[PDB]
């Protein structure tokens, strides 16, 4: 029995596609980081939705049978509402509407995401169903060299609404959380050529003509 | 039975018994992850990689482009899922044979649906789904890092996130030269337990000695399907 | 057929053969991982996201809060699974077309049934367990680092853990700038061959040259689940 | 004399040595290179971070196999920005120029250093010395990944004249271009209202114009 | 004008060796982390001693003149005191901070300071027209968070810690909050004996009580 | 008034002290040390990198509970290194066969300030008016061996300065007591830059024995009269 993972990214969980039962509602978590080392969830598989949200969700012990939790430097990286950006740190409450929600749901066959690496939606292969249209969502940068990424067959690396800042991170001990100058998301490109490119011309795009660089994806289920 | 496989760890000497609904396919020892050129690559505990019917405290090589192949002949990592053996009494590097006592063994399962792992991010047993019966219960294992703060984690859906018996330090550092040891930067990371209400409100700062660590660590559930 | 997906790597530029009870979905170049403001991520061998339809040196781009997105502007890295084709001799970068005989290219193809591997640490090949039947045979591909010692590996049960022809320069650094080129830090970590004998000792420290190389490197046998 | 003092202008114009201190070279501002993904840094108040010759480019590297490459591979290096407004796109070959900060070697009869008072007010010079810049608390910069350094605060290079959020640009070396990318952060000293002792910080937030008032001051004294 | 900077490592202000005129008192700064990245200040510079104290004595600014003052996870690292760690340990906050910190003093000198390492438990001697400052031990680097630290060149007075400590630093964040750490090791030169030095070095785990009879000596001296 | 220069030969023979210097103590070339992962340098300008006993393994780590561990971790010391070639089977070098291959340095007492200048040419830098030549060499900027770790050199001092190009100037030594040089051993050098491609575009070049110093700045050590 798969289990699908939907990621809303808005405030409110989103619903279960028709026949397959929902397991839990959760928040939709990015990665952990503890001793400035990112430890990442897909997003495409159920650990990245976390039913508990807490700007510190972990612990860490050491040989010494002593545990610390909230009382070093660590921190957590949640996926982003499209909630105004915010002039200062937002803090305790009003985090709640710029953590996305997600959903696990009960799935008859194995969901997969493909990729046309261009700026037409790609098809599902024979035998497929669709169940959303997104973008192709590959890896990120935050806090130093620290991040993560996304698998291409997974789900998780086809995000139905593109923004150039998809997650948030929250500084676990002061509770807090903040849009920081470092946040990088990585995106697969549109290749103009049929399925190869030799020499690629460097580009910057402004608000308004990126999207059309973006390539898009499908996550298509089996049918049975 | 279409082909999944559940991977458990005994964290002790004992081979683990495959729980039930599963068949045994082989045994070995439980690999956490590697670390060559001073990177560290983990091995998922809930997939077979962590499942390796040979021990070495080098169990891999590197080659270069020039066609040359090393072998335990740099500064490499090994780590390995530890047992509840005690550090001996002068905390010096422990070589040969004597780091078989400390190494947990593994067992490979084949189930005949998917397994997964849920976590109730308290004090209580998180519940198996309607319709997946129960296989093991244990702690919220997240991430890790020892040597030059390098390491890797599990999957929270992955039964490797799932460890049966909370351990302090669930992991022993080996190298290329041939030793075994406990290190005081080996942290191991696991969900700490968070109530409804508190869950946007900022983090009280704990500190937990011998006797209330597992006070403030999550529990979890291995689930299978029908 | 719930879905089940096995991707298999050439290691040429011939487009591989789909394994004896699998159909075709479609074809690609094999892509071991890129490296985007100095993180590297790695997308398993053994998965369909590690064969992506069209190649390029820089196949992605990034964006910041500012809503600027900069595509091969910056100093990023792709990484490829490479053919056989021999280093020019002057050793200088591969640029545009030049590129297309180093890349490998993969097949995705849709399995009945879960597909596993299996180790041996040993130089014989590991059997496939009871109800299994063999799909290809390898050798044993952990992890690779490359620029900055920055990389990523493989999953051990996946069948991308188990590369069909060994290399000693399994892959290719490609560069945003259109070039690619094989470089002295791009090392590759294979499991190595243990004995039951010397399991809890000391390893022997070993050194080896051309032809001495896939006698310490582990056998793998990549297996499908019986219908 | 035989002491180098090494003055970095923050303009495309070349900075003139102080009266009695002959001039050995003119140069730019060079910050830091970066080569495998590794940084290393020059300290701004010596004279390696004053070189004669500006290349986005201006090192190469060698393996033991007896091969040499430049401009070959991804790396990078790192000059101090003058007040050039910011590009919108990777500015190329000749429009690169005025955004490079120019320096200048001086030789000097005694050791120069800075001192910090991490107070909005100015720091006074110690007796026995003479003032020669007043500046900012220039400490620390991070700019690709997690790459970047710092300066000695005892370093006249702790010390720069004009206070900049983004006083240092990216040059990247085979494409022969520079620009200002959005993970660069520079790292300043703070004013602290007490006498000697902060116990604890309280956060904030300070936009463009606000920003100078919390920055460290600094002076560099010669004996 | 040549400087020496000398740490007390404990509350009271350090006395300026025999030879060498004051100049200022501050506290002993290690190193600073900002952006998962260590900088340091080498303790036998003026740099690693502030005059004023601060968890976070540091802010960062970036491209759209946006500066955050303690507002990310960020670190500072200063030289400890024997002031014990508090037994439930505990995260040392507030006003109860002062007496875990070291105090430094900036003495001026008539000539050029350097330290010797004899590598070896006897005591290094001075070069042949050099007079003694000091004497202690040989301090070469230190990782505390994320393996992140820094190091001090063993010619500079900074290698060469008067006072011994298993835990010769703290770490501080900019949430207010210092204490010691699991992770935090320290790097001492090792002695070794002229004789085995090409050859394989026996390896020594070394509990309380035989910790300095592997760990080298040194002195700092003066012309 | 007790200004230091550090000389380093290179070779296994002690280098003698440039005119108007004297001796002070003779000792190992020593580059960089890497203990818990993380690199620390030792400037070759600064009489810190060079210690008067070799060890494979030169220091040890201590903890906040009182315990010390020497070489018994995965530790790294990085040594200047000599002409000596790697062996044919190309194994790690342990024991008394590590001698000829580390280089030996020289701590000199100078009266004058010493400093580098570079070219960035093919041609050798001339010292600045009022100063006189001690050495010239390759300029030496930094390296990187394991894990992309490593150091850098000050181009202002000494330690930038190599008086013998070697592609592979560094040796990678283990707590283990092994020394071996390594695929990843990277050495960067200040390349030569022609006035006119300044602001150009750099050409891509790629150089092989024989022609490995076409393309590296050349560097004098001054000390002012
Ligand atoms: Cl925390
Ligand atoms: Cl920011
Ligand atoms: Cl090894
Ligand atoms: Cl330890
Ligand atoms: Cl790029
Ligand atoms: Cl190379
Ligand atoms: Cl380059
Ligand atoms: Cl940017
Ligand atoms: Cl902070
Ligand atoms: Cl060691
Ligand atoms: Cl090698």
């Amino acid at each position: 029995g798969y289990l699908l993972v939907k990621h809303s990214q808005t405030d409110q969980e989103p619903m279960c596609p028709v026949g397959m039962n929902k397991l839990w509602s959760g928040y939709s978590l990015l990665y952990f980081e503890g001793q400035e080392k990112a430890h990442n969830q897909d997003l495409g598989l159920a650990g990245s939705c976390l039913a508990r949200f807490s700007t510190m969700p972990f612990l860490y012990c050491n040989p010494g049978d002593v545990c610390y939790y909230a009382s070093r430097n660590d921190k957590s990286y949640w996926l982003s509402t499209t909630a105004p950006l915010p002039m200062m740190p937002v803090a305790e409450d009003e985090i709640k509407p710029y953590i996305s929600r997600c959903s696990v749901c009960e799935a008859p066959a194995i969901a997969i995401a493909v990729h046309s690496q261009d700026v037409s939606i790609p098809h599902c292969p024979a035998g497929w169903r669709s169940l959303w249209i997104g973008y192709s969502f590959l890896m990120h940068t935050a806090a130093g060299d620290e991040g993560g990424g996304q698998s291409l067959v997974s789900p998780g690396s086809c995000l139905e609404d593109f923004r150039a800042t998809p997650f948030i991170e929250c500084n676990g001990g002061r509770g807090t959380c903040h849009y920081y100058a470092n946040k990088y998301s990585f995106w697969l490109t549109t290749i103009p050529e049929q399925s190869f490119q030799g020499s690629p011309s460097a580009d910057t795009l402004k608000a308004g003509l990126i999207r059309t660089h973006i390539s898009r994806c499908q996550v298509c289920m089996k049918n049975l | 039975d279409h082909g999944f496989l559940v991977t458990r760890h005994s964290q002790t000497i004992d081979d683990p018994q495959c729980p039930s609904g599963t068949k045994i396919l082989y045994h070995g020892y439980s690999l956490l992850y590697v670390q060559g050129n001073e990177r560290a690559h983990g091995q998922d505990l809930g997939t077979a990689g962590s499942c390796l019917r040979k021990f070495s405290t080098m169990p891999f090589l590197f080659c270069n482009i020039n066609n040359v192949c090393n072998f335990a002949s740099r500064n490499d990592y090994s780590y390995w899922l530890s047992t509840p053996e005690p550090m001996p009494m002068s905390m010096a590097p422990i070589t040969g044979e004597n780091i078989r006592p400390f190494i947990s063994r593994c067992a490979v399962c084949e189930a005949p649906a998917m397994v997964m792992a849920v976590h109730s991010q308290t004090i209580q047993i998180p519940p198996c789904p309607s319709g997946w019966s129960s296989l093991w219960i244990g702690y919220s294992f997240v991430m890790h890092t020892s040597a030059g703060a390098e390491g890797s984690g599990q999957a929270l859906a992955s039964p490797g996130s799932c460890l049966e018996e909370f351990r302090s330090a669930p992991f022993i550092e080996c190298h290329g030269r041939g030793t075994c040891n406990y290190y005081a930067n080996a942290y191991s990371f696991w969900l700490a337990t968070i109530e409804r209400s508190e869950m946007f409100k900022k983090p009280t700062p704990s500190t937990l000695k011998a006797g209330e660590l597992r006070t403030h660590v999550s529990r979890c559930q291995v689930c299978m399907r029908r």
